[PDB]
């Protein structure tokens, strides 16, 4: 019974880490604010990496 | 009287063997219920703890 109680808690903790927190993939909105200056830095980074 | 004494001696041992079998089977029934009592009590407390 005590092992089943720990399994319930870790399923809630993981479901919270997956539903909420992982909502931070909305960092695309922050990144949406990028422009041609930043693009040039990413092209240089890509070129240095083949 | 000797034939009757042998029949009484034979009855006594067969009656003791029948009594012994009843004693063992009654103890087996009590043993079986002792484990069921403990299982139902343990399951009940497990459900109480997880619901809380």
């Amino acid at each position: 019974a005590q092992a089943e109680i720990e399994q319930e808690l870790n399923s809630v903790k993981d479901a919270l880490r997956a539903q909420v927190g992982a909502l931070a993939v909305t960092g695309a909105e922050k990144i949406l604010g990028a422009s041609i200056d930043a693009n040039a830095h990413e092209q240089l980074v890509s070129k240095l990496a083949a | 009287d000797l034939e009757l004494a042998h029949e009484k001696a034979g009855q006594q041992l067969r009656e003791a063997k029948a009594q012994a079998a009843e004693i063992v089977e009654q103890a087996k029934k009590r043993a079986n219920q002792i484990v069921d009592e403990a299982r139902d009590q343990a399951r009940t407390e497990g459900e109480r703890l997880k619901a809380q």
